[PDB]
This record gives structure tokens, sequence and C-alpha cells, in this order.
């Protein structure tokens, strides 16, 4: 039984009303599915059992409802505790599974994320190694996209990314990603770009610098 | 040894009835058949009959012969017409099925001063066993009054829980 | 009903880890202890089950053959050991008390009521070590716009890392992102403010890096350069 968890994010005001759906690749037997709420840097707290019990100390405003492969969550008021991640767990079978979960967040205007790319420090390409830096400054939606492009050549593997908690006073996030070269690679290549799609950009926005050219 | 427990347990209903054998759980009260072959993979938790003292009935196959397949497969079933006294008296058995339910067996009540089915000696009492509230809820605030007597020519000593 | 367990640990790739949990508020012998992992940006992950009294020990099937819990009556405690360790491995490793929703054949499957603390197990083939403070430099060409600056703090072990900027005189616009743990199983970590550019030249900008576990207090200027 494969949990498939709606939407990825979810974005509303508080005082809102919040439906989360849990869909099972099969029928969960005798509705044997859990919800928990898991905010940062700590465990799980359980929030619903049998679809629809609410756990004990849960507060009134958490129902659940559902049964087969298609099970809802239902936040009838949303409080400024309620922003955070949210996950399923069916255990009508014997390998229990979760769900990969669903994000609570703020609702805000769209705003498209401020790019900005940093060279490696000359400091750092004397260590023999080159971290190129892309940043995306206050956007909202969550979701964006970052591709690295070096000589106009994709990269795909080799950066990795951040993302800071959303501004609960503007709703905006911001992510850093960074690209990893040997201080070799990045000497034999000129252009390096990074390339943002985003909801708030009707068009791709690229960020590029020219080694030796600076 | 505890192999020969059938552990066919499906809480279909999200009542919690199988919480409280593995975690301790108060009884709340909110709310409040020939004894032939039982099969057991209908069976979830111990299964007691009570020739007057209560006895526990491990998983064998038709012939008898102990298993320890925790009830799962077809074969294991409870013998519980094994368990009868010699000399006739009162006999009854009592188990928790896979969905929560008690069931029991036993002969039918002859009249008020009959046994009952389960561990119901009297219609007011109910023979004590380590179980008890488990299968019977509402039997929490009944009291508890040691029995001694010879059924048979053997003495039997346990405790009745009555009103 | 609470459940404590064994500290962060770390280890290298190919090694085995032990974590402990200790349950208090109920009977040891009947308790159904479920472990649970989760990696960082993930979700939950279940690993396998042991009923004591029972005996037996049900396992994920992913990796049914590496893992092996067992319960140990005398002091409480029941294990969960994890050999071969991958640098896939590195996630936060719960125990939990599962409540049955269904039994068959000597185990039980259900939710989880209580969760342990959590436990961090990281593998990587470095010890403790004290980062490295790169500038991410601002170009040095501008009026009225928005510039961006900002310091990478590189090849530490292990968290956490304080950075704050002109000694904590300047706040708004700051973004100290969360750290990623790298090939190398270093951390990594990036903090950068917006500033108006008309300060670039006039202002100085000094992040401040404090890596407590290595003693390491770093105050590096960000200056701006021809690439920025
Ligand atoms: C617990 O018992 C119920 C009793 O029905 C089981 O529910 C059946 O599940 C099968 C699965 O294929 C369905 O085809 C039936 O239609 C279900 N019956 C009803 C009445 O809904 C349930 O599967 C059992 N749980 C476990 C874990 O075995
Ligand atoms: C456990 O006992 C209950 C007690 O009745 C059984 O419930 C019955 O199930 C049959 C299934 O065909 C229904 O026709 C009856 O209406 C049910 N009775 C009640 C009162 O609900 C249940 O089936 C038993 N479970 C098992 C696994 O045998
Ligand atoms: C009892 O059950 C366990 C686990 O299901 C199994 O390994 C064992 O073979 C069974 N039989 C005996 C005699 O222990
Ligand atoms: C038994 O007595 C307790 C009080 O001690 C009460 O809460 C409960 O409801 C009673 N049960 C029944 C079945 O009357």
């Amino acid at each position: 039984a494969v949990l498939t968890q709606s939407p990825g994010t979810l974005s509303l005001s508080p005082g809102e009303r919040a439906t989360l759906s849990c869909r099972a690749s099969h029928s969960v037997s005798s509705s044997n599915l859990a919800w928990y709420q898991q905010k940062p840097g700590q465990a799980p707290r359980l929030l619903m059992y049998g679809a629809s019990r609410r756990a004990t100390g849960i507060p009134d405003r958490f129902s659940g409802s559902g049964s087969g492969t298609d099970f809802t969550l239902t936040i009838s008021r949303l409080e400024p505790e309620d922003f955070a991640v949210y996950y399923c767990q069916q255990y009508g079978s014997s390998p229990i599974t979760f769900g990969q979960g669903t994000r609570l967040d703020i609702k805000g205007t769209v705003a498209a994320p401020s790019v900005f790319i940093f060279p490696p420090s000359d400091e750092q390409l004397k260590s023999g190694t080159a971290s190129v830096v892309c940043l995306l400054n206050n956007f909202y939606p969550r979701e964006a996209k970052v591709q690295w492009k070096v000589d106009n050549a994709l990269q795909s593997g080799n950066s990795q990314e951040s993302v800071t908690e959303q501004d609960s006073k503007d709703s905006t996030y911001s992510l850093s990603s960074t690209l990893t070269l040997s201080k070799a690679d990045y000497e034999k290549h000129k252009v390096y770009a990074c390339e943002v799609t985003h909801q708030g950009l009707s068009s791709p926005v690229t960020k590029s610098f020219n080694r030796g050219e600076c | 040894h505890i192999n020969r427990t059938a552990l066919n347990c499906n809480d279909s209903l999200q009542t919690g009835f199988i919480t409280s054998l593995f975690y301790a759980k108060n009884v709340d009260s909110s709310g409040c058949r020939p004894c032939d072959v039982v099969s057991a993979r209908t069976v979830c938790g111990p299964v007691y009959c009570f020739t007057p003292s209560p006895v526990v009935v491990g998983t064998t196959d038709k012939l008898g012969i102990p298993t320890y397949n925790w009830g799962e497969n077809e074969t294991d079933v409870f013998m519980l017409e094994s368990l009868r006294p010699p000399t006739g008296g009162w006999f009854g058995c009592t188990w928790m099925n896979s969905t929560g339910f008690t069931k029991t067996c036993g002969a039918p009540p002859g009249g008020p001063t009959d046994g009952g089915s389960g561990p119901w000696i009297t219609p007011r009492c109910l023979v004590d066993y380590p179980y008890r509230l488990w299968h019977y809820p509402c039997t929490v605030n009944f009291t508890l009054h040691k029995v001694r007597m010879f059924v048979g020519g053997i003495e039997h000593r346990f405790d009745a829980a009555c009103n | 009903v609470q459940l404590v367990e064994s500290g962060a640990e770390v280890k290298k790739p190919g090694s085995s880890v032990k974590v402990s949990c200790k349950a208090s508020g109920a009977t040891f012998s009947s308790f159904i202890f479920s472990w649970v992992r989760q990696a960082p940006g993930q979700g939950p992950e279940w690993m396998g089950g042991i009923i004591p009294m029972f005996g037996t020990a049900k396992y994920a099937p992913r990796l049914q053959g590496r893992v092996t819990i067992t319960a140990d009556e005398s002091t409480s405690t029941a294990y969960m050991d994890l050999s071969s360790l991958r640098f896939e491995d590195t996630a936060v490793y719960y125990c939990a008390m599962e409540v049955p929703g269904f039994c068959r054949g000597g185990s039980c499957s259900g939710y989880m009521d209580v969760w342990g603390k959590g436990t961090l197990v990281t593998v990587s083939p470095a010890s403790t070590k004290g980062p490295s403070v790169f500038p991410l430099a601002p170009s040095s060409k501008t009026s009225g716009g928005t510039a961006a600056l900002g310091c990478l703090v590189k090849d530490y072990f292990p968290e956490p890392v304080t950075v704050s900027w002109n000694s904590g005189a300047l706040t708004s616009g700051v973004h100290t992102f969360p750290a990623v743990l790298q090939s190398s199983g270093l951390y990594s970590l990036s903090s950068v403010v917006t500033v108006p550019s008309s300060s670039l030249g006039t202002q100085t900008y000094i992040c401040n890096v404090n890596h407590k576990p290595s003693n390491t207090k770093v105050d590096k200027k960000v200056e701006p350069k021809s690439c920025g």
C-alpha cells in the first residue's frame, strides 16, 4: 500500500479551512490510516487514528474522514500553530507505509525571486575547490526551479539546495544553491550561469558571470 | 508455550480492544451454543474454559496434538469438547473473536437457577479469571467471593464475580 | 509513557550502529517497539518492530538483511542494530509505541502514539572539524539598488554553527540557510544579507561565525569584487 498525499504544498491564511488528502495505491482495510503533524526539529505528533478517531489532546478543529483509497484530514479553522508538515500512515497491510507529506504554509501574493550569483572566492580557489552560489531571495510560492549551466552545459546532480523557513510576516521563502567544482574544472570553463523558473516569472531568469572576464 | 495462543486480531471498528492486551488501560463504562470445535483463525487472545475452575485451552489440531502456529493455519482449532467434565456438571467456555466480540459456548439454561453460557455460573455471578475484564468489561464493579465446592468428586477453588 | 534513546553517533561507510530505547511508564514485556527513521527532507520510514514477550521481530523488506532488532528484558531496553552503513542511512532514528490495529502470527501493526525524542546518525568519513569562512562578494561596479552579500561556512562538523552580521547590529534582510551535508560528510552553510547598493563603498559588512564544537570563531569582512 503506497500512500500519495495531495497537494504537495497547501497555502492558506489563518482562519481558513484546510483539507489534506491521502490517496492509497490499494484499499486500506478497515480504514487503518493515521495522521501526523511534524514541526521542524521535532518528532511527529499523532493527530488522528482509524481515519476519523481523534487522538487524545488534539483540538476539536482537527477532523478526519474517508475510507478505501481516499482519506481526508480537515482543519476547520487554521491557527498559527497549525502550519507544519503532515504525514499519513496506513496500518492496514503487513508492512506499514507513510505518505511523502504535505507542507501547509501561509498564503501570500505571488512574488518572483531576486536572483544573485556568487563566484568562488580567491581564498577558496587557493585551497583547490570552487563553490558557485546562487541566491533566490524573498519569493512565493515555495516551489522554484534552479538550473546550473556551465558554458551552456546543464549541470545535473552536482549541486545542493537549501530553503529557509517561511517568513511569517510576508510569507516569502529564500533558497541557496551551491554548485561544487574542482579548481581544475572551474578554470576550464568561462560562463557560469544560474537559470531560475518560478510562478512569478513570465520567463526564466538567468544570472551569470564570465570567469576571466572579471 | 506462547505460540499456542491464537493471535488473529483485527480491530475493524477502531474500538481499541487489542490495545488492552499490550498496554494498561482501565475499562470505560460509557457503553455499559454447544462447546464443540472453534476454528483458531477466528480467535484473538486466550481461550478459557470453566470446568468450575477456569482452564486455558491452547491451539491443537483435530486429534488434539498441540500446534505452535499462533492459530494462523486453517488446521488449528480449539477442542472445547475435550474439556467437558466427565460427570456431566455445568460446562462453558469463552474467548474474543477476531473483530473484538466476546463469544461463549455452553448448554442452554434449563432454568433461572441453572448455569449460563460462558463463565456464568449464576445469572448474577461470573467465574473470575485473569482475562475477565477484557472479555466482560462491565463486570468490573462485581464483588468477588471465594468458592470451595466438590463437583463429581473433584474439589474446585475459584472466585465468583457477583453483583 | 516516555521513551529515551541513545545519543547521536557518527559512523563511517561500511560500519554499524546500535540505537537503544528505554520505555518508562508501561510494562516492557508486552510493549510494542517500532523503529522509524526519517532522512533529511523526507517522510518517515518504518524499519522494524519487536514485541519482547513474543520473541518475534518483524523487519521492513527494504533493509530486512541489514537490521536486527533485539529486546533486553533484564534492563528494559530495546535495541536496533543497522550494519553495513551507507551514506543514504544518514537519518534521525526514532523508536515509538505502536498501538495495534491488527495482529497475526506473533506480530502486530498499528499507529505510533508516543515517539522517542530522536537519534541522529550521520554516516561520514570525517570527525570534529572547524569551518572555513569564504566571502560571497557583491559586485564592485550603483545607487538606490539592492545588493546581496554573504558568507560561505564550509566543511565543518558537527552541527550547529551560528552566524550573525556586524556583531548583531544588522538583522533586517539576513537569511541564514539550513546547513547541507556534503558528499564528503561535512556540513556546508550559507548566510546572506541584502543591503542598499549605495552602502557598498561606505559601510563595512562582517559575518560572525561561531562553531562551538571546534571552538572556531571567525569574523570575515565581505568586500565587493569585480564579480558579484
Ligand atoms: C479485517 O476484517 C475485515 C472484515 O471484512 C476485512 O475487510 C475485508 O477486506 C477485503 C480485502 O480484500 C475486502 O475484499 C472485503 O470486502 C472486506 N470486507 C468488508 C466487510 O469490508 C479486512 O481486510 C480485515 N483486515 C485485515 C488487515 O486483514
Ligand atoms: C466476530 O463476531 C461477530 C459477532 O456477531 C461477527 O459479526 C457477524 O458477522 C456476520 C458475517 O456474515 C454478520 O452476518 C452478522 O450480522 C455479524 N453480527 C453482528 C452482531 O455484527 C463477526 O463476523 C465475527 N468475526 C469473525 C472473524 O468471525
Ligand atoms: C513459534 O513462533 C515463532 C515466530 O512465529 C517461530 O519462529 C517458531 O518456529 C514457532 N514455533 C516454535 C515451536 O517456537
Ligand atoms: C463502576 O463504578 C465506577 C466508579 O468506581 C463507574 O465509573 C463505572 O461507570 C461503573 N461501571 C458500571 C458498569 O456501572
